[PDB]
C-alpha cells in the first residue's frame, strides 16, 4: 500500500 | 452523523477493543501545524512535495533542511489534553483489562511522550533515522542530528538552501558503512511498512469502537481504515474541527478541536 495524497 | 455525546458514550462504556486513528490535527493545539493550507508550505515548497522519494534524491539538504527545522520545532512541544486523554484511557481501560490502541499517521511522536503505550506510527518517526545503503534503522533525537544543519531550516519563503554536501548530512555510523542517513519516514508514493499493515489489520478487525481523531481523511491508505470498519457495522466517532469526506461514513461526528472534546468524550 502506497502513501498518496 | 449524531453529535449525541450521550449516545458515544453508551458505547464507549461497553466497548472492549478502542482503536484511536489521529493525524495531524491531535497536534495542532500542541503548536505543530498541519499540513493544511498555510502550515502545508515551507519555503516556496509545499510539504507534499518535499516529503517524496523524487525530491530527496535530487536534493537531500533541503529535505533534511525541513527535516531538521521539523526536528527542532518538535523539541519544545508539549503533548496536548488531547494526547493527554487518549493516554490516560490507555491506562484506565487497560486496568479493566480492556484494549485502546492508537493508530497514527503523525511522526511526531507526541502519543508516546503523552504516555500511550499501544502506537502504531504508520508512517514512521521524525525521530528515528534509516540508512539509505545497510537500511539500519536508529532512533535520533540529537540537536541538532549533525554539524551542519545547525541554524538551518529557516521556513521563510526567499530563504536560500544551506546546500549542505552530502557527506556532511548525516551519516550512517554502522560498522563499515558511512552511508547517508535519511529520516525514517515514509514519504508520498513510497510503501507502507508491510509488518505495520498486518498489525493495522488485525486491530480494526478485532475492534468494536473506533475514533478518527483530527485526520483530514484524504491521505491513503489510512484514509480507508475507519471507513472499513464502519463497513463492518462498528460505530465510528470523528473528532474533528471540520467536516471530511468520509465524515458522512461514520456514525458520530464532534465538532471542535479534540483537546477540549477528546477529554469529556474519554472519561
Ligand atoms: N504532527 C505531525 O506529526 C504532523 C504534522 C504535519 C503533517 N503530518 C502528516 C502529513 C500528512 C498530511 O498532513 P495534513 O494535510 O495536515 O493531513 P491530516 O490528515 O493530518 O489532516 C489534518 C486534519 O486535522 C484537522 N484539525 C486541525 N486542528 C484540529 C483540532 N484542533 N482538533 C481536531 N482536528 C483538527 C484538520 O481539519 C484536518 O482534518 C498526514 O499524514 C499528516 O499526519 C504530521
Ligand atoms: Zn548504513
Amino acid at each position: 500500500a502506497v502513501k498518496c495524497a | 452523523p449524531s453529535s449525541s455525546m450521550a449516545d458515544f458514550r453508551k458505547f464507549f462504556a461497553k466497548a472492549k477493543h478502542i482503536v484511536i486513528i489521529s493525524g495531524a490535527g491531535v497536534s495542532a493545539e500542541s503548536g505543530v501545524p498541519t499540513f493544511r493550507g498555510a502550515g502545508g508550505y515551507w519555503r516556496k515548497w509545499q510539504a507534499q512535495d518535499l516529503a517524496t522519494p523524487l525530491a530527496f534524491a535530487h536534493n537531500p539538504s533541503r529535505v533534511w533542511e525541513f527535516y531538521h527545522y521539523r526536528r527542532e520545532v518538535m523539541g519544545s512541544k508539549e503533548p496536548n489534553a488531547g494526547h493527554r486523554a487518549i493516554a490516560e484511557c490507555e491506562t484506565r481501560l487497560g486496568k479493566q483489562g480492556r484494549r485502546v490502541v492508537v493508530i497514527t499517521q503523525n511522526i511526531d511522536e507526541l502519543h508516546r511522550k503523552a504516555g500511550t503505550k499501544n502506537l502504531l506510527e504508520i508512517h514512521g518517526s521524525l525521530f528515528k533515522t534509516r540508512c539509505t545503503s545497510c537500511g539500519v534503522v536508529a532512533e535520533n533525537y540529537k540537536s541538532p542530528i549533525c554539524p551542519a544543519l545547525s541554524g538551518k531550516g529557516a521556513p521563510e519563503p526567499g530563504t536560500q538552501d544551506a546546500s549542505i554536501p552530502v557527506e556532511k548530512l548525516p551519516r550512517c555510523e554502522e560498522a563499515g558503512c558511512g552511508g547517508l542517513l535519511r529520516p525514517h519516514v515514509v514519504w508520498f508514493g513510497e510503501n507502507l511498512d508491510p509488518a505495520i499493515l498486518e498489525e493495522v489489520d488485525r486491530e480494526l478487525a478485532h475492534c468494536d469502537l473506533c475514533l478518527v481523531v483530527g485526520t483530514s481523511s484524504v491521505v491513503y491508505p489510512a484514509a480507508m481504515f475507519a471507513p472499513q470498519v464502519a463497513a463492518r457495522g462498528v460505530p465510528v466517532a470523528e473528532f474533528n474541527t471540520e467536516t471530511t469526506p468520509a465524515t458522512n461514513r461514520f456514525r458520530f461526528h464532534f465538532q471542535g478541536p479534540c483537546g477540549t472534546t477528546l477529554p469529556e468524550a474519554l472519561a
